């Protein structure tokens, strides 16, 4: 098996665009998510509030839906509850509370790509264990 | 039929406990010098 | 031998290995209650002693 | 004969849909828009006589109440079982991933 | 004199209801217009006492004194709701939400261990008629709730459970189950316990009253394993009364 | 309660000292060589 | 120090000799025992009061418990000829965890 | 903030599921952590009152930034594999951490225990050789053959 | 002739049947205190809430346990680090309860084998020996230091230091592993390789010695009668020793010096068990095994599992069962 | 039963050691 | 089916389910055999053929799972309950018998049905007299299982 | 506790039979010239 340019094939916005990622950008993605994110979503959980996980089928039913490039990288700039109604940049980390988590500071606009395209990626590679915690280990 | 429980104990340990006393004393008393 | 012997197959024999064997210790505690024997027991005795 | 409340709940609508009435508050990341604002709501007025009993949670936008419309159909309710409802089961059941 | 944290940390001071000065003996006046809510109900226990059970069932049995053996971690506290004014002028207490329930396990002579959620959950108390100001002749009584001592998930040495765990005694394979049906189904217990507050003394100017409690309940009953003991719990409460 | 803890504080001075003050008296001369 | 002590060389040596070598070959007869699961798995009179008593617990319960979480939990993948499918719902676990 | 009632919320054990009493009465956490009820940090304190922690200012006063801190440390808690892979034991491998807690604590009782077997080793050289007999046994001068016998 | 000079010169006197001295001044009281409280305690004590969660577990004979499972459980976990003596509890059935016979005994415990220790040291002076048996004895030491003390330390409480029984050090075993993966620590592994090692050189030296036995006795006598105790020369012939062993593997691979052979023999497993007990002394502060889990992937991004994702199985069957009701948030941080 | 027979053995190894230490063969010097 | 064929057809009766300490006759421990119940066949509400797991020999203790024809999991005897979507509850599991004493009769209140669940993961069911001996219901191994143990 | 009734006799026995061998040599030792 292979990772190939139709596993690196994502979502890129609602309408249903998809984008063809390179295999730099899932290097990048990857590197970048556990920088800023796996110390609580490693496999794509939640380690602070396991009811939700990274799963695609769970962020297609957020508000709004975060099944794709464009939302996930809104996201990471302004995140909310899932139900869309409360934003929630004082306890997430996100581009505007980049004060409050540091580690935000440094990320550009293609890092927020990237990061996107490894959340989506990763289910089509590790299908069910993505998101299943310690079950699936 | 239902025999006390404590009846095999009591029996085996009547027959061995002074039995062994005997043998004890009888072997010691072979092996004196003659 | 013995014990894949009278279990279905080698496949549950030690297989070579670090980590392998260690697996071996957990599957028969986890299977077989082994910590529980007193063979076992009077053989850490006298590996400790 | 002595029985399992739960295991016989399980047998219910309790066991196919949403049960307002008894159902721990992560179930309704099941669909959109209910969880966490609107699901905190329903477990707060809680119970219900009938799933349309909802709509008269107070306070309500009228997005709030469409969204509740749009699930009703997913929505059942049960008779208050105390096993389930007891220790603040409703807002954390233990169970995690 | 004001104690902080620091200087109570350890002492048992924590489990203690605050208490008031022999010099409160007023009168708290009730406006039947406003609203009012109790800010904080503190109930402290001083004795347990088990209801023995004897073998002729024709004897009266006696309640009989007991060891507390889970320390200093049986008082019910920061419990708060409405205080209502009733249109007969009683007055009439709905717990909403505190500290209303504490486990607890308590030891008969002889060494038998009595555990029991020692609570107030779900609250409804009240006066008598006509309370135009709360005084030491006021008295509260009511009913609680008592839900099982351990909740649904709680899982027994051998992993059954209600809401979780095996349903049979995984480690005898083919034995009958009808014997074993009382400790393999578990079930969910809830009762209704009484309560009485004896106000002793009221602090007019600042809304606080303080006084004796009775209270009688059931004790744990393992999740249906066994039948449950009568438990009589006597102490001290304070309650702190304001303007809602 | 009070009785035994000042039981066993007196019982555990009582050792502790009979074990340093043990040590004091001249404890390297104690030896089948050199008494230092 | 001790009591006891050596007094004979050639003891000394000798029981240095059985003590270890005893050992293993008690071990070895246990694990022929396993090779048919004559196991010391259980001591019965243990589960007896167990299954009768719910609040009976001893640190022999408690190990058994861990060896149903290792089985449940390691047999699918270790023993793979199986095809064990154990849906999450039969899992063995305690709260939380 | 799903809406629980913290200080009400009954756990399977009959112990408080997010408050409890510690074994003198102050308000503490509740779950395992009730061992830890000792610690103290600037993130907690605003929350405890003279009777530990405080149900009215947990209700009401909790602030973003603790919530924060509280989500900080809890996912870099002091536990982690000697190849640094970060979590429990059964965790797999994503998170590059161990903490300095961790290594500081579990180099220095390694120094430390080493350190007092150097200490009994060169003592008990020490006195042998002020005694001189550290090069062994005199075999015309056996302290043992001039003593009485044990029995 | 003063009392106190006669008295000291009672302690210190290598005449007594048991060696008293100064160490065995504080190890006398609180070796027979342990050994009292636990007698007692394994026979007759009640059930103890070990973990803190109104669950008493049974430890005693009385209480319905056997040889192999009983134990004198650990103190609760709602006590955790506090000092719990007799005189803290408002009753003695609270401190039974509460699990205050494990604080007792343990801690006079190692106090008292503590001072077995130096009184090791203390005594080899007093004979005119070479003073190092008592270093040899710190490899155990360390370890009874490392489940009842350190341990406990890192972990925050004493219950969960070692239970002082059979079944109930099994359990320990296994929490441990499922919590440190401690099959995968080094430390470990060091310790495994120092007893099976220690064990293996026993067995060597002994059957060596005992194969070059000098002939002494007739086919009818015990050879053990061909030694007799005190004698001036040694009882065995090292030469054909080596002359075996070195030829079994090769020449310098054996030892023919006595004075090498055994500073080997105590090496081995003390240096091993050393590392064994420094294994559980750091593993107390969470700095655990090798983790492998989901190390190999193949050129997609499948996990590719190892025996040691295996391994990771089975950890995760103890961790999720063990003190089923205690926890109720997801990670297990102590 | 099972808790006097288990003491029993306990007991009749405690009284074992006392023989073997202050009863024992005296080691003598040939 | 004869129930001497039927009879072995049970793990009861295999060697490699006993303990080195559990003595005497295996109906010691599951009791006297007395008669086949019949063979057990479990449907869900739509009506499908279930299948019994069966335990196999390493196991002490195994869990009730059921599957369809090609090895689909279709109901099963949850442990954790808030989750359960497979239970005999939700699934409306029944059981009807075939041959031996049952023959004929079909059983739909879940505990029962769950009560055979748990005898058909050992294989075919039997009826057996558990107090002649006061059987303690812990599997034994036979002489196979003996002679092999003492002669290795 | 329901224990096997066996258990008794059998412990006894195991104690008992190799103990006394042991006695009747070590006496019989001790009575030789
Ligand atoms: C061979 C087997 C037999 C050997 C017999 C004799 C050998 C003895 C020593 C063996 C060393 C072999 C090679 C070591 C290579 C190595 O270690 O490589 C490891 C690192 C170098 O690799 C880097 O190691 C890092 C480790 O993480 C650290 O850095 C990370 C990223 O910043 C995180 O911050 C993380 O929290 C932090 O712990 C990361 O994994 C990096 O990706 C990686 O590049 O070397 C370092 O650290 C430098 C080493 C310092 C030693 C540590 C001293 C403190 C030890 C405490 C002892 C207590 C008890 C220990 C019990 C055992
Ligand atoms: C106190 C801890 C402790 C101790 C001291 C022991 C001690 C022992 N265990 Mg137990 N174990 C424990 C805890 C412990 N166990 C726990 C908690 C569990 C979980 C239940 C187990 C599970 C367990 C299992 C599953 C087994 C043991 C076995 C044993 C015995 C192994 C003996 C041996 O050396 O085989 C080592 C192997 C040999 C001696 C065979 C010969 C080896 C040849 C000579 C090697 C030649 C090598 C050659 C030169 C090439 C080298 C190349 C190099 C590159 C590698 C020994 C009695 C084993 C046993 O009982 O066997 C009967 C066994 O199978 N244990
Ligand atoms: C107090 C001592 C101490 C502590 C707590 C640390 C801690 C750390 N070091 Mg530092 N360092 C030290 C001393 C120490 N170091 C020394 C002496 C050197 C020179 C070699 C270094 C050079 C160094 C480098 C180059 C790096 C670190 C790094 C790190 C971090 C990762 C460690 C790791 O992965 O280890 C891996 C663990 C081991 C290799 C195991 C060591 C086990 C030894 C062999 C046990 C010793 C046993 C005993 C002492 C002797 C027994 C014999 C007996 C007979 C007596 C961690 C914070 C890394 C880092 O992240 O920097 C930012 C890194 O890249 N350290
Ligand atoms: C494991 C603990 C231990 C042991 C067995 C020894 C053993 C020894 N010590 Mg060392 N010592 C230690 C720890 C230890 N030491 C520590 C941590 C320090 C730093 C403070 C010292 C500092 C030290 C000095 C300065 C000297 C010794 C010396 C010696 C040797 C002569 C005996 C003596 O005078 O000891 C004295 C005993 C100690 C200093 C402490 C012993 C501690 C053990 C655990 C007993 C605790 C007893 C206590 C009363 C318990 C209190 C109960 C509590 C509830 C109140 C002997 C080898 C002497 C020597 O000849 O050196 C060449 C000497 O002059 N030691
Ligand atoms: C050698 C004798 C000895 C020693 C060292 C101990 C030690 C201990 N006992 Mg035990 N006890 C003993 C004999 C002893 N006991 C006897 C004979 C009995 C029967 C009466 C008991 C009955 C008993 C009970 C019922 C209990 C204890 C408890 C304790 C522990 C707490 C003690 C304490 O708080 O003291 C405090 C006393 C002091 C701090 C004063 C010491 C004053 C010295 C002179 C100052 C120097 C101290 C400093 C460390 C210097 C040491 C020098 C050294 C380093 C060289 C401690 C392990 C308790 C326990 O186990 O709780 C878990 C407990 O409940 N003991
Ligand atoms: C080849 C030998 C052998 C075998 C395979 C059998 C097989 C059987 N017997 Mg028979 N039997 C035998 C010889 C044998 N027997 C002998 C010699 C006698 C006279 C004592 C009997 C008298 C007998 C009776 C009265 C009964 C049986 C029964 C049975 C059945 C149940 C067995 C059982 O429960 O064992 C249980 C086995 C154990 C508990 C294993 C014990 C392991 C020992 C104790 C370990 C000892 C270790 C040692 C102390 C360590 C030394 C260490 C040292 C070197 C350092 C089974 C078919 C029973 C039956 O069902 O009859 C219809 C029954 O009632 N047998
Ligand atoms: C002089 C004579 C010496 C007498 C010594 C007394 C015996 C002491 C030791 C007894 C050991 C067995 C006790 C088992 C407990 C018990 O009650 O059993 C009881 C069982 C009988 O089983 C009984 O049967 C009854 C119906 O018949 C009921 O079912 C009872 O419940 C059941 O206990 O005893 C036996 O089966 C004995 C025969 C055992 C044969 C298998 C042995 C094979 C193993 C050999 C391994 C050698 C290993 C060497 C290692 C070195
Ligand atoms: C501070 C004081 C500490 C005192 C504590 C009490 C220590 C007790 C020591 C053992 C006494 C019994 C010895 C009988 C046997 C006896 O008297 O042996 C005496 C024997 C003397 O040996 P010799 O070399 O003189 O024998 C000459 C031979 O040729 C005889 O043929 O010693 C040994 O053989 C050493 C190896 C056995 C060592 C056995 C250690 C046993 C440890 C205990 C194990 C079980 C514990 C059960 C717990 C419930
Ligand atoms: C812990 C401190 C976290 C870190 C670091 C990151 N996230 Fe997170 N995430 C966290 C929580 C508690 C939640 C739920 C918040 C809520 O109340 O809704 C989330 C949620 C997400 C989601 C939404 C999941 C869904 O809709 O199903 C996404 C897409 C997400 N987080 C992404 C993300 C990224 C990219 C991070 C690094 C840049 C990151 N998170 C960090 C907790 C934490
Ligand atoms: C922790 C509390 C205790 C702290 C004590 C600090 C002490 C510092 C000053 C010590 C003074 C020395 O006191 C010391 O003790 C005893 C009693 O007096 C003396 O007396 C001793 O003399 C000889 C010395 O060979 C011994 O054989 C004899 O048994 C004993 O009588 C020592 O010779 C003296 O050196
Ligand atoms: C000589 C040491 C005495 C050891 C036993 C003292 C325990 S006292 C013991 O306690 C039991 C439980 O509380 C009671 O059931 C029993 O009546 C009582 O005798
Ligand atoms: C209660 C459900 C119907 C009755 C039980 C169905 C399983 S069948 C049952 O199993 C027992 C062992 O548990 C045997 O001892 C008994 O002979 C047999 O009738
Ligand atoms: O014990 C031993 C005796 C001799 Br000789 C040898 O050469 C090696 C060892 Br190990
Ligand atoms: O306590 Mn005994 O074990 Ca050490 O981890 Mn946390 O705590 Mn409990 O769980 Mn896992
Ligand atoms: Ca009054
Ligand atoms: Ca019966
Ligand atoms: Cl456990
Ligand atoms: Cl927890």
């Amino acid at each position: 098996a292979e990772l190939t340019p139709e596993v690196l094939t994502v979502p890129l916005n609602s309408e249903g665009k998809t984008i063809t990622l390179t295999e730099k950008q899932y290097l990048e993605g990857k590197r970048l998510f556990q920088y800023a994110c796996a110390s609580c979503h490693v496999g794509g959980i939640t380690k602070t509030n396991p009811s939700l996980d990274l799963r695609t089928e769970t962020l297609a039913l957020a508000t709004p839906p975060r099944d794709n490039i464009e939302g996930l990288v809104d996201y990471m700039k302004n995140p909310t509850t899932y139900d869309g109604e409360q934003e929630i940049a004082e306890v997430h980390p996100s581009l505007r509370s980049a004060d409050i988590f540091p580690k935000m500071r440094n990320l550009t606009e293609k890092d927020l790509v990237a990061i996107a395209g490894h959340i989506l990626v990763e289910p089509k590679i590790l299908g069910d264990k993505w998101g299943g915690g310690k079950v699936y280990y | 039929m239902e025999v006390n429980q404590l009846g095999l104990i009591a029996t085996a340990l009547f027959v061995l406990v002074p039995s062994v006393f005997l043998i004890i004393l009888y072997v010691q008393t072979e092996s004196q010098q003659k | 031998l013995i014990y894949p012997l009278g279990q279905s197959s080698w496949f549950f024999a030690p297989s070579f290995g670090v980590a392998a064997i260690f697996r071996f210790l957990l599957f028969f505690q986890g299977f077989h209650n082994w910590t529980l024997n007193p063979f076992h027991m009077m053989g850490v005795a006298g590996v400790l002693g | 004969e002595l029985v399992n409340v739960v295991d016989e709940k399980l047998g219910t609508a309790y066991g196919e849909k949403i049960d307002l009435n008894n159902t721990n508050i992560a179930a309704f990341i099941q669909y959109r828009g209910l969880y966490p604002t609107l699901a905190k709501l329903i477990v707060k007025n809680a119970p219900y006589e009938s799933v349309e009993d909802v709509l008269n949670i107070p306070g309500l936008t009228e997005r709030q109440k469409q969204i509740l419309r749009e699930n009703l159909e997913h929505f059942t309710v049960t008779e208050v079982e105390t096993a389930l409802v007891e220790g603040g089961d409703r807002y954390n059941n233990g169970l995690y991933k | 004199q004001t104690l902080t944290y620091d200087d109570i940390v350890g002492t048992g001071l924590a489990n203690k209801c605050p208490t008031l000065d022999d010099t409160a003996r007023g009168a708290y006046p009730i406006d039947s217009s406003q609203t009012y809510r109790i800010a904080r109900l503190c109930l402290q226990p001083t004795t347990f006492l088990v209801k023995e059970e004897p073998k002729n069932k024709r004897q009266e049995a006696e309640f009989v004194p007991t060891k507390l053996v889970t320390r200093e971690t049986t008082s019910l506290d920061q419990i708060q709701g409405e205080l209502k004014v009733n249109s007969d002028g009683s007055l009439t207490f709905v717990e909403e939400d505190g500290i209303d329930f504490q486990p607890v396990t308590v030891q008969m002579a002889g060494g038998e261990r009595i555990p029991l959620l020692f609570t107030v959950k779900n609250l409804v108390a009240s006066t008598q008629p006509n309370v135009t100001s709360i005084t030491t002749s006021t008295d509260f009584k009511g009913e609680f709730n008592v839900p099982s001592y351990r909740t649904a998930n709680f899982l027994d040495p051998k992993g059954r459970g209600l809401a979780s765990g095996y349903d049979s005694a995984i480690a005898l394979p083919q034995a009958k189950e009808e014997e074993l049906a009382r400790a393999n189904v578990k079930r969910f217990s809830l009762t209704k316990g009484q309560i009485s507050l004896n106000v002793a003394k009221v602090d007019g100017r600042t809304g606080e009253i303080a006084g004796t409690f009775e209270s009688e309940q059931l004790s744990d009953d393992d999740m249906g394993a066994h039948e449950p003991h009568e438990v009589k719990i006597q102490g001290v409460f304070y309650a702190s009364i304001e303007p809602a | 309660m009070e009785t035994l803890k000042i039981t066993v504080y007196i019982v555990v001075t009582f050792f502790v000292l009979l074990f340093v003050f043990g040590f004091l008296s001249g404890d390297p001369a104690r030896n089948p060589k050199r008494k230092d | 120090i001790f009591g006891i002590a050596f007094s004979n060389k050639r003891w000394l040596h000798f029981f240095m000799l059985f003590v270890p070598v005893t050992g293993l070959w008690m071990s070895a007869i246990g694990v022929v025992g396993l090779a048919l699961n004559l196991r010391s798995y259980d001591f019965i009179s243990q589960e007896i009061r167990a299954a009768e008593d719910p609040e009976f617990e001893t640190f022999y319960t408690k190990n058994l418990l861990l060896n149903e979480g290792i089985r449940a939990w390691m047999a699918p993948q270790d023993q793979p000829h199986e095809n064990f499918v154990f849906p999450e719902e039969v899992l063995p676990r305690g709260n939380a965890l | 903030k799903l809406g629980a009632n913290v200080g009400s919320a009954q756990g399977p054990t009959g112990l408080g599921k997010y408050l409890m009493r510690s074994p003198t009465g102050e308000i503490i956490f509740g779950g395992e952590t009730m061992r830890f009820w000792d610690f103290r940090g600037p993130w907690l304190e605003p929350l405890r009152g003279p009777n530990g922690l405080d149900l009215n200012k947990i209700k009401n006063d909790i602030q973003p930034w603790q919530e924060r801190r509280a989500a900080e440390y809890m996912t870099h808690a002091p536990l982690g594999s000697l190849n640094s892979v970060g979590g429990v034991a059964t965790e797999i491998n994503s998170v590059n951490f161990v903490s300095p807690r961790s290594w500081l604590a579990t180099s220095h009782f390694v120094l430390a225990f080493f350190f007092l077997v150097g200490h009994l080793w060169h003592a008990g050289r020490a006195r042998a050789a002020a005694a001189g007999f550290e090069k062994g046994i005199d075999r015309e001068s056996e302290p043992v053959l001039s003593m009485p016998s044990l029995d | 002739a003063n009392l106190w000079e006669r008295f000291c010169n009672w302690v210190t006197s290598t005449d007594n049947r048991l060696y008293v001295g100064w160490f065995g001044v504080i190890m006398i009281p609180t070796l027979l205190a342990a050994t009292i409280c636990f007698v007692i305690a394994f026979i007759a004590a009640p059930p103890v809430d070990i973990d803190g969660i109104r669950e008493p577990v049974s430890g005693s004979l009385l209480y319905g346990n056997n040889i192999i499972t009983g134990a004198v459980v650990p103190s609760s976990n709602a006590i955790g680090l506090h000092f719990y003596p007799i005189w803290e509890a408002a009753s003695l059935d609270e401190w039974l309860y509460n699990g205050g016979p494990y604080q007792l005994i343990i801690f006079h415990f190692l106090l008292g084998a503590s001072c077995y220790m130096g009184r090791q040291w203390e005594l080899s002076y007093r004979l005119g020996m070479r003073p190092w048996i008592c270093v040899a004895y710190s490899a155990p030491l360390a370890s009874a230091f490392a489940v009842f003390l350190i341990y406990p330390i890192g972990q925050g409480s004493f219950s969960d230091g070692m239970p002082l029984g059979i079944s109930g050090t099994f359990n320990f075993m296994i929490v441990f592993q499922a919590e440190h993966n401690i099959l995968m620590h080094p430390f470990h592994q060091l310790g495994v390789a120092g007893v099976f090692g220690g064990a293996l050189f026993c067995a060597m030296h002994g059957s060596l010695v005992t194969s070059s036995l000098i002939r002494e006795t007739t086919e009818t006598e015990s050879a053990n009668y061909g030694y007799k105790f005190g004698q001036e020369e040694e009882t065995y012939n090292i030469v054909a020793a080596h002359g075996y062993f070195g030829r079994l593997i090769f020449q310098y691979a054996s030892f023919n010096n006595s004075r090498s052979l055994h500073f080997f023999l105590a090496a081995w497993p003390v240096v091993g068990v050393w590392f064994a007990a420094l294994g559980i002394s750091t593993m107390a502060f969470n700095l655990n095994g090798f983790n492998f889990n989901h190390s190999v992937i193949d050129a997609k991004g499948n996990v590719i599992n190892t025996w040691a994702d295996i391994i990771n199985r089975a950890n995760l069957g103890m961790e999720v069962m063990h003190e089923r009701n205690a926890h109720n948030f997801p990670l297990d941080l102590a | 039963m099972e808790t006097i027979t288990y003491v029993f053995i306990f007991a009749c190894i405690i009284a074992l050691f006392f023989f073997a230490i202050f009863f024992r063969e005296p080691p003598r010097i040939t | 089916i004869p129930e001497k064929l039927a009879f072995y057809d049970y793990i009861g009766n295999n060697p490699a389910k006993g303990g080195l300490f559990r003595t005497g006759p295996m109906n010691k421990g599951d009791g006297i055999a007395q008669a086949w119940k019949g063979h057990a066949v479990f449907r869900n509400k739509e009506g499908e053929e279930l299948f019994v797991r069966r335990m196999p020999a390493f196991f002490e203790s195994f869990p009730v799972i059921l599957t369809d024809k090609n090895g689909v999991v279709k109901a099963d005897i949850p442990f954790r309950r808030a989750e359960s979507k497979y239970s005999f509850e939700q699934q409306g599991v029944t059981v009807s018998f075939y041959g031996g004493e049952l023959n004929g009769q079909t059983f739909t209140d879940p505990p029962t049905v769950k009560s055979y669940a748990r005898k058909a993961i050992f294989g075919e069911i039997f009826e057996f007299d558990t107090e002649t001996l006061n059987s303690d219901g812990i599997f034994r191994t036979s002489p196979r299982g003996w002679f092999t143990f003492a002669h290795a």
